[PDB]
């Protein structure tokens, strides 16, 4: 799970 | 039943954020949405990774191609960030820390999406919402005027983070995994988004982090699926999208005293491979010389397979992106070493290829 | 899906001192409380609310809100919104006022979602333009991702809510289409859906007035949810009603009064004479002295039929509607005056008598 | 048409  | 004058839309991927986080998946989402959009008959443009000056550019040429009865969708992956219901976009230039001038304001858009009498106005932000503290700024946007057909899908809520996957090489963002699932069917565009939301909330991984929210005023029924008004070999269907038609402008494929081929991965990124068309041992096919605006690297270059070089989906591939950098004509040299006999000669012709999609424009 | 109740707070206002009057918000709360109360919710329904009772009204139900259960809140009255926050406006407001005279729907939101809720609903059918006089910047906290508000406006951002120029009882645009849509057994997202489209048709206010829905709703809930299987008890002490009773006046004159609830804070009350001695060739059946701080006036009390009062209500009775019940100090007493005159005698008689009702209503929640 |  990455936040952009 | 209800009718598009034309189905206009563009994407904007920003991934190599000069002073922020970099993100992979804006690739994959962006290259995704825009074969969906053209399977509805869509006219797409997609960007990755643009600078303010050149985000600022494709969104003047966006609304270009607008006029009353036009369907335009915007979709957005990257960076963003939401200061008193105003939501903003942040480009790979943009410094640490940001302000309002920085980044384009999705809200203004939509304003001058207005002054072209848009049919339906669609904003798929894929960024998240959560707030700036540097940017104190706080502009009073004059209200927009009442068009019932504005709707608004962001990836996530106000306050909150819009997530990619890390796990796959071609791994989706939340939204545009469910998305590409829903987007073809004719409903209406909120009804459409409405079943995205429900799916989305069946993922383990995104409870509690990620909802899809969803803002809309349209009152009739329209969907992305609605056909085209017109034939597209019109005094008007023609004039109105001259500027599209000359931003698709693949190379065509050079002949070498070698052969060269020209695809289109985004309409900023081509990708170009060189191949192999009895007294020669062995022979040698590189590409050189490319300009240094668009900064490519000799390790990233003459790979063996096109995965080797960052791209979507023998011969030797050389990945030409940021093609909106380019100032005038790309010029590359195919030099070619090759071996009778011990000695060992090597050639250097000079290959113009023109202006090739976006830096047509 | 099932909900662990369904409950909704209703809000009108329309009794602005230093603002502009409404009429729709009274016909408009009435509706859509009668449209609920058949959806199983349970419905408190208030008219004309000052600063004070708004927010004493949206505490205690948020109180009541709990882990699945189905919030609603209906604002009708007047509104504004700064910054992306949406205020409502109590009757009480000054002129001009700021965000401190105001009730914030985004904070109400915050403490909706701290209850754990199942779904929340906020039909807000007012005007969202900005009030310049308000230059106030609000520093808020994050919402919680629940995935589970649907908000339902009237209008767009910075534009106006409308109800028909003073003309009887007729809705404002919002409700004259949701009330032919909320009974549906559809997602509450897609019933709104539909509401819009049907207001787009409506010809009294194109490009002035559309319906603006925000949804974070994953889930197909609905308003029609069934309920599966403390706040039954708090919300019965607020909808008692007091019991019939019968005058007996010195005359030998029976009167007759009965009660009838219109709003959580309105009350209506009917006089019809029973008994009339037969020497008793005149006689009127009045209700005077009222409680100060309820605010009647005598010009709108003893009607023929409710309607001449500002009433809804379904034999030769004199209607009062007695508005403001939340405003009550003491217990609600009042006088049942007799003017009587005999078959024979000159002079008209006068008679009296104090009657002693309580607290009816939400006047039982003294504050 | 009011407006609220
Ligand atoms: C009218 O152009 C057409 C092609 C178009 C556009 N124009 C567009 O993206 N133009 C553009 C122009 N210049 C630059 N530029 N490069 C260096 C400096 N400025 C760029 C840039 F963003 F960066 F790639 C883009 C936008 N959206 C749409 S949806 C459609 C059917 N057609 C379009
Ligand atoms: C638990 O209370 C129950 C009855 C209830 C309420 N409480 C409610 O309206 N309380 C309230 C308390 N005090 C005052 N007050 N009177 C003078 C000054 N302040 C008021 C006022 F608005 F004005 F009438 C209200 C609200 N919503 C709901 S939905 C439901 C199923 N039940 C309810």
């Amino acid at each position: 799970v990455r936040p952009r | 039943q209800p009718l598009a004058k034309d189905k206009v839309a563009l994407l904007i991927g920003n991934m190599n954020y000069r002073e922020h986080p970099k993100l992979k998946a804006p690739l994959v989402d962006v290259y995704e949405l825009t074969n969906l959009l053209r399977q509805l008959d869509f006219k797409v443009v997609s960007l990755l990774d643009l600078t303010e000056y050149e985000m600022r550019n494709a969104v003047d040429e966006f609304l270009l191609l607008l006029d009353k009865g036009v369907y335009g969708l915007l979709y957005y992956a990257g960076h963003g960030y939401e200061n008193f219901g105003n939501s903003f976009m942040v480009p790979v230039d943009a410094p640490n820390p940001y302000r309002s001038e920085n980044c384009l304001c999705v809200q203004n858009i939509l304003k001058l999406m207005q002054e072209k009498e848009t049919g339906l106005n669609v904003f798929l932000l894929d960024m998240c919402r959560k707030r700036n503290d540097y940017d104190d700024t706080i502009p009073i946007l004059d209200a927009l005027k009442v068009t019932a057909n504005i709707v608004f899908g962001y990836a996530t809520c106000q306050g909150a983070e819009a997530f990619e996957i890390q796990h796959s090489g071609l791994a989706n963002g939340i939204f545009m995994k469910f998305l590409k699932d829903r987007l073809l069917e004719d409903k209406k565009i909120t009804v459409l988004l409405d079943e995205v939301a429900e799916d989305m909330g069946k993922c383990h991984l995104t409870k509690g982090k990620q909802a899809l929210e969803i803002r809309s005023s349209l009152s009739e029924k329209r969907a992305l699926t609605d056909p085209i008004q017109g034939t597209e070999y019109s005094a008007e269907s023609l004039v109105r999208n001259l500027q599209w038609a000359k931003a698709h402008e693949l190379p065509e494929s050079m002949c070498l005293k070698i052969q060269l081929g020209f695809a289109a991965e985004f309409s900023n990124v081509m990708i170009i491979y060189t191949s192999i068309v009895p007294e020669i041992i062995m022979c040698d096919a590189y590409v050189t010389d490319f300009p240094l605006d668009l900064d490519i690297d000799p390790k990233d270059a003459n790979k063996g397979t096109p995965e080797e070089t960052g791209s979507y989906l023998h011969c030797l591939y050389t990945r030409l992106s940021s093609l909106q950098k380019l100032k005038e004509h790309l010029v590359f040299t195919v030099c070619l070493s090759y071996q009778y006999l011990e000695d060992t000669v090597e050639d250097k012709q000079e290959v113009n290829v023109g202006k090739p999609l976006i830096a047509k424009l």
